[PDB]
RNA sequence: UUGGCGGAAAGGCCUUGGGUGCUUGCUGGCGAAUUGCAAUGUCAUUUUGCGUGGGGAUAAAUCAUUUGUAUACGACUUAGA
RNA sequence: GCCCUGAAUGGCGCUCAAGCGUGUUACCUAUACUCUACCGUCAGGGUUGAUAUGAUGCCCUGACGAGUAGGCAGG
RNA sequence: AAGCUCGUAUCAGUUUUAUUAAAAUGAAGAGCUUUUAGUGGGCCAUUUUUGGUAAGCAGAACUGGCGAUGCGGGAUGAACCGAACGUAGAGUUAAGGUGCCGGAAUACACGCUCAUCAGACCAAAAGGUGUUAG
RNA sequence: GGAAUACUGCCAGCUGGGACUGAGGACUGCGACGUAAGUCAAGGAUGCUGGCAUAAUGGUUAUAUGCCGCCGUCUUGAAA
């Protein structure tokens, strides 16, 4: 329905978000993920942090370079989870992965475009109340990520100047509502209500 | 030597037209030269095709034969009782530049049909607008 | 959805002993066929008469008289497990006996891993008077003007995407 | 609306009618939205076309009012 | 009008298949707006056309079309089985397809 | 054409001014055809060449000589009209 | 009933589970099964005051069809 | 493989009295010679079961799967689950599954667990101010 | 005190939509409708049409896409 879907990873589960996005990728739908650094994983910090180290151990017994290497960026962590859910090493899998983009925060021009969320992957709607959860930001920093401060610092600048845009939009909508409200009850407006509009 | 065919047991019984297809019903063409154009149903022909008119003066659709399966029948019915359509038949469309007789019949049928259309407001405008789907539309939900 | 059946067997009669005791019991089952099998199984555990010499005199469904009144049900259950069968008593608040007994099987399977074949329902009786209920979790619902919310409600989304960032409020 | 615990069908109907919940229910946005969605489904193609004409006419007046 | 589309657009998911073996003779088509098999019942029997562009002009046109029909519903998520005169090349998984409204019965 | 904002991948986003088309906001005058009962019935996207017409700038590296802060052999670092 | 010590899931992955125990509905499939098209084997039956295809021929009906050593028949 | 006799009171890897009649089901595939290629490995599981000391299990025999064997599932896998195969079109299923790879419901209902490699894969009798129902 | 409604089972009840098959090749027969003449959905598809007269669908092959997947003999319980 949307040529390019932008998904906000904040408050989502990596496994649920990755699985949902993975199927869409195989279906030809292009998807972009933003604010990956704010993505969350179930369980308290120790379990998530401990499991990441265990995976790092089995990289390669003899030579890490002649094998896999560990990406510290939160986006790569999500990409690794999504990569395992796609038939990599194949033309269909490789082509599907090319339709996916992941960035920390909301780099432009996506900042000026609407972003959606997946209702069936939100932590609020999936995790039991009162249970502990882990955030990729702390996990990524604990494993050597050196850009958490930069992302947080410039993300506030993203948060700023957006409320101003909404503030102008909110005032503009107020004028539209007043213009629409006064125009209501007219002959055309009254007839429209009959047809449900 | 040649062998004759066995005596087949089949009857070409008249087509059982669907209930939604009634004369004077506003049709929508799904394919062909006038695909998407809104049309008025006039008469059922002998060859199972439907005799239809735009009318021609309104949207330029002339008297044509159209298949019932390539048409969506709406619930908007315009009076067609006053229009005589007995002249048109299968032989009328036997082709092989516009024939003079075709133009004369088109205007005669249009004259009676135009007056009926003029009754309901916006009906003339409605028939002059080609139907097309829009984002979020769902034919199975859209009532017709 | 089980059904309540009444099954009577009378150890098919022999000369000089007409009309035997006609043992009577009530069995809950999904269908008549299942009810008949359970009746034979229970007999062999209590009455040494076997299915070969037994007979089913009649079987009729017992529908709840008033499937609108909310009734507190006291149930005594005997169930088998890794250890010998243990006597058990539970209280269930439900509209009808058939509905109440159904929840017991789910609870037994969850909290005791017991199943239908290993559970023997001894008796189901209504708690006709209040303050006779012993379990705390049943007295919980008897308080006057009992009002409680349903916090953190979740709406099952139909589409795969949502632009509203839905709230769980109720 | 007020109702005694365990009220029978007759009692519920009596209290239901007295409270006029149906009248109050309809006079709300939540109930109105349900009717609006149902109304939009029954709109015939001819009726749908009329909405476009009416909507455009309203747009002209609404936009004409603005910018002044 | 800006829009002239008279067909319902959909995406070809994949062929009917088991875990290992696949059946190219049957294709699975996803129709936009369909959520349950009951809604998909309307689309049964509708003509399915796949449109792709070829550099070499054939018969005066560079556009080539493959025709098919909607056969039966598939799964519980509105998926519908599809068949064509010639099966799809298997390179169009996720590609858009055109589902026409004819033959109509409304 | 005035002015402003956007450096995260800004490569875009907004406003003063007048110019020129449409305006289905409303009412009118003509053409649609023979694509013959449908054939996606051809209406976009990235790249390139040959052509004109109007603009702009109009150089370097290697080999060679030579050299050692280098050099197993390659390779690499110096200097020149 | 479930959890840690009581010694050292296929992957992606998951926690009101996408784990555990039970029940209630929808669906994917095997060369399996139900209907139909074709090749051959068997079995049954028609066949002449014979039809040019010639009775080793022209037909109608039902079932069957895996396979090593080995045997038979047709090419 | 031929012949003979006989289409069937000819029997059956089938169900019950009796001290082998007969009653049900299935079938024309029943009987006598005459002669004639290949065949002597067995493995796994079940059962009667004797023997025994750290152990395991060994061993006598019986009944099934393989041994000559494709197909779907078991992520791959002797001997596991269903299913005994001419070439094709249509539909329903066996076992397995329905978050992606992977075709199918991020279905419903009731409970259950925070595990610092949980859970989905016998040394455990007991310990734990862990949890839940008796 | 009387009505339904739910569940089960029946209809040699009605009514649509979708998917594959069109096998046989002059009548012989079993049936239905009609007073009859005759007709029929009754021992297997018939009735019209639109483009191909630029004559192609299609046949062989290079590549690509979705899935599947070293030989001849001989051991043992298969693999070895």
């Amino acid at each position: 329905v949307e040529p390019v879907v932008v998904i906000d990873g904040k408050g989502h589960l990596v496994g649920r978000l990755a699985s949902v996005v993975a199927k869409q990728l195989l279906n030809g739908q292009k998807i972009v993920v933003v604010r990956a650094e704010e993505l969350n994983i179930s369980g308290e910090f120790f379990r998530n942090k401990l499991k990441y180290h265990d995976f790092l151990r089995k990289a390669t017994a003899f030579n890490k370079t002649r094998g896999p290497f560990h990406f510290r960026a939160p986006s790569r962590i999500f990409y690794k989870a999504l990569r395992g859910m796609v038939s990599h090493k194949t033309a269909r899998g490789k082509a599907a992965l090319e339709r996916l983009k992941v960035f920390e925060g909301i780099p432009p021009p996506y900042d000026k475009k609407k972003r959606v969320v997946v209702p069936q992957a939100l932590r609020v709607l999936r995790l039991k109340p009162g249970r502990k959860y882990t955030t990729l930001g702390k996990l990524s920093t604990s494993v050597g990520w050196k850009y958490e401060d930069v992302v947080a610092k410039l993300e506030a600048k993203r948060k700023v100047s957006s409320a101003e845009y909404y503030a102008k939009k909110r005032a503009f909508t107020k004028k539209v509502a007043s213009a629409n409200a006064t125009a209501a009850e007219s002959d055309v407006a009254k007839q429209l209500a009959a047809l449900g509009y | 030597d040649v062998a004759a065919l066995k005596k087949t047991r089949k009857a070409a019984r008249p087509q059982k037209l669907r209930a939604s297809l009634v004369p004077g019903t506003v049709l929508i063409l799904l394919a062909g030269r006038f695909r998407g154009k809104r049309v008025v149903y006039l008469k059922h022909l002998e060859d199972n095709t439907l005799l239809i008119s735009g009318p021609f003066k309104v949207n330029g659709v002339p008297l044509r034969r159209v298949n019932a399966r390539y048409v969506i029948a709406t619930s908007t019915k315009v009076s067609v009782e006053g229009v005589n359509v007995e002249k048109f038949n299968v032989e009328y469309f036997a082709k092989e530049e516009i024939k003079a007789e075709r133009v004369e019949d088109q205007k005669v049928v249009d004259k009676a049909l135009i007056a009926e259309i003029k009754k309901t407001p916006l009906l003339k405008q409605y028939l002059s607008a080609s139907f097309s789907l829009k984002n979020g539309d769902k034919p199975h939900m859209l009532k017709f | 959805h089980f059904k309540e059946y009444q099954v009577i067997g009378r150890r098919l009669p022999t000369e000089s002993v007409p009309e035997p005791k006609l043992f009577r019991m009530r069995i809950f089952a999904s269908n008549e066929v299942i009810a008949k099998s359970r009746y034979w199984y229970f007999l062999q555990k209590l009455h040494k008469v076997k299915k070969a010499s037994g007979e089913i005199v009649s079987i009729n469904q017992i529908n709840e008289a008033h499937p609108t009144k909310v009734k507190n049900f006291g149930v005594w259950v005997r169930y088998d497990s890794r250890s010998g069968t243990h006597n058990m008593y539970k209280e269930i608040r439900d509209v009808s006996r058939v509905a109440a007994v159904e929840t017991l099987y789910q609870d037994m399977a969850a909290r005791h891993r017991a199943r239908f074949r290993s559970i023997h329902i001894l008796k189901v009786a209504e708690i006709e008077k209040t303050a006779d209920v012993k379990r705390q979790y049943v007295k919980q619902f008897l308080t006057k003007d009992l009002k409680f919310p349903l916090p953190h409600r979740v709406q099952k989304s139909t589409k795969t995407f949502s632009y509203k960032r839905p709230s769980t409020f109720y | 609306f007020a109702l005694p615990r365990g009220a029978r069908t007759a009692t519920v109907s009596k209290k239901w009618a007295a409270a006029a919940v149906c009248e109050k229910w309809a006079a709300s946005s939540w109930a109105k939205k349900i009717a609006q969605r149902e109304r939009r489904a029954a709109l015939t193609d001819f009726e749908r076309f009329q909405v476009m004409v009416l909507r455009k006419q309203k747009r002209y007046t609404v936009k004409k009012a603005l910018a002044k | 009008a800006e829009s002239h589309r008279l067909y319902v657009k959909g995406k070809h998911l994949s062929y009917q298949r088991s875990k290992r073996v696949n059946n190219p003779n049957v294709s699975l088509i996803k129709i936009e707006g369909v959520a349950t098999p009951q809604d998909a019942q309307f689309y049964l029997g509708k003509r399915i056309a796949y449109v792709y562009r070829a550099s070499k002009e054939v018969r005066g046109s560079k556009i080539r079309v493959m025709w098919g029909k909607v056969t039966r519903t598939h799964g519980n998520s509105g998926v519908v089985r599809a068949t064509f005169r010639n099966n799809l090349p298997a390179k169009t998984f996720g590609a858009s397809v055109r589902i026409f409204l004819y033959p109509s019965n409304i």
